[PDB]
């Protein structure tokens, strides 16, 4: 079966700025290829078909090149409505494989972090877990380093977390950490901290507090 | 007008079928063909297959042989896909799209897909429906700026929670999160918002969070 390669997976640009996609594809696929346009939460919207052709009411500031094996999505001047991920997809040879996406992004100006650290409540202890939290709140760019420590005990598999999608206003990303252990672990240690390192902070940020001495 | 509108959000065991409908209004549905692509959490897309409501036919990739299948009731203009044997990765949304039916030289490969169905989110797991528990997220003290404080919804089954702050009046500030699955097979998430220090002591947060698989809702007081 036919592969399509997307590059690059992240793209990085501001407002008015123009954006080149790449579709690779393994064999050759003439001209038959489509491309989607996909925001969180919605389906997918057809832009262009058969490699160079504008779909009904698509705008022209979006317009694609290439045949064969090699083709391009051009979006000429950036919209905020245009910040979204796009897929390619080939429709010569079953099954129509559709590419990884490229994930196009605002940039902005580099924002450190603010980090805020929870204990577990009272009430959740009760069950016989204890649930931490670590919050970092609007930063860019999205990478980060969370690092959880208990007692200095660096914890690493037993915390997951998650990151909102770019935010509405100011282009920023938020993100929370949970950390769970058994109330039996938790009440048996004294300090519960989270370090964050981030570009927009020349020194790593530590947020700590004391069980029992709050 | 042209739309798709498929059916509600299912959940299954491991091992069962699922079979999601697609109505179709504003054109003949006849004379266009209907796909059905899968996206699961966090993924890209994948083509399942694709019917001709005028013939019957149907054509599916190697990958479904044999588990879906797709049929239609051209009287009330609804297209169908049944998926069986189901697993855990066939966790995902499914949707329903047209595209431009035969065909005079290939043309409905020419086009694409041009409108699609609102998605329909299917679930497999073997968990089953349990509301949250919220539990509050308060700082350890009134610190010596601006401040921050949450709701944790932990351990529920399906997705998906909605949660306001004071009844929705509070809107500035308000991060909600994407649920993370946990090991045990439900999920979990938090909700914060972000409020000037000097505001802490001179009025109430509450969290407003609503389960509809499991018909809870609960207002949740946060302090310090
Ligand atoms: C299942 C089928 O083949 N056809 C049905 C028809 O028998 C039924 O009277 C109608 C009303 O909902 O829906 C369609
Ligand atoms: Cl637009
Ligand atoms: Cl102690
Ligand atoms: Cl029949």
């Amino acid at each position: 079966e036919i592969v399509l390669t997307q590059s690059p997976a992240t793209l990085s640009l501001s407002p008015g700025e123009r954006a080149t996609l790449s579709c690779r594809a393994s064999q050759s696929v003439s001209s038959y290829l489509a491309w989607y346009q996909q925001k969180p939460g919605q389906a997918p919207r057809l832009l262009i078909y058969d490699a160079s052709n504008r779909a009904t009411g698509i705008p022209a500031r979006f317009s694609g090149s290439g045949s064969g094996t090699d083709f391009t999505l051009t979006i000429s001047s950036l919209e905020p409505e245009d910040f979204a991920v796009y897929y390619c997809q080939q429709r010569s040879n079953w099954p129509l494989t559709f590419g990884g996406g490229t994930k196009v992004e605002i940039k902005r100006t580099v924002a450190a972090p603010s980090v805020f650290i929870f204990p577990p409540s009272d009430e959740q202890l009760k069950s016989g877990t204890a649930s931490v939290v670590c919050l970092l709140n609007n930063f860019y760019p999205r990478e980060a380093k969370v690092q959880w420590k208990v007692d200095n005990a660096l914890q690493s598999g037993n915390s997951q977390e998650s990151v909102t999608e770019q935010d509405s206003k100011d282009s920023t990303y938020s993100l929370s950490s949970t950390l769970t252990l058994s109330k039996a672990d938790y009440e048996k240690h004294k300090v519960y901290a989270c370090e964050v390192t981030h570009q927009g902070l020349s020194s790593p940020v530590t947020k700590s507090f004391n069980r029992g001495e709050c | 007008q042209v739309q798709l509108v498929q059916s509600g959000a299912e959940m299954k065991k491991p091992g069962a079928s699922v079979k999601v409908s697609c109505k179709t209004s504003g054109y003949t549905f006849t004379n266009y063909k209907i796909n059905w692509v899968r996206q699961a959490p966090g993924q890209g897309l994948e083509w399942m297959g694709w019917m001709n409501p005028d013939t019957d036919s149907t054509g599916y990739p190697q990958k479904f042989q044999g588990r879906v299948t797709m049929t239609r009731n051209t009287s009330i203009s609804t297209a169908y896909m049944e998926l069986s044997s189901l697993r855990s990765e066939d966790t995902a949304v499914y949707y329903c799209a047209r595209s431009y039916g035969s065909g005079s030289y290939y043309r409905d490969y020419y086009y694409g897909m041009d409108v699609w169905g609102q998605g329909t989110t299917v679930t497999v797991s073997s968990a089953s429906t349990k509301g949250p528990s919220v539990f509050p997220l308060a700082p350890c003290s009134r610190s010596t700026s601006t401040a921050a404080l949450g709701c944790l919804v932990k351990d529920y089954f399906p997705e998906p929670v909605t949660v306001s702050w004071n009844s929705g009046a509070l809107t500035s500030g308000v991060h909600t999160f994407p649920a993370v699955l946990q090991s045990s097979g439900l999920y979990s998430l938090s909700s914060v918002v972000t409020v000037p220090s000097s505001s802490l002591g001179t009025k109430t947060y509450t969290c407003n969070v609503d389960h509809k698989p499991s018909n809870t809702k609960v207002d949740k007081r946060v302090e310090s």
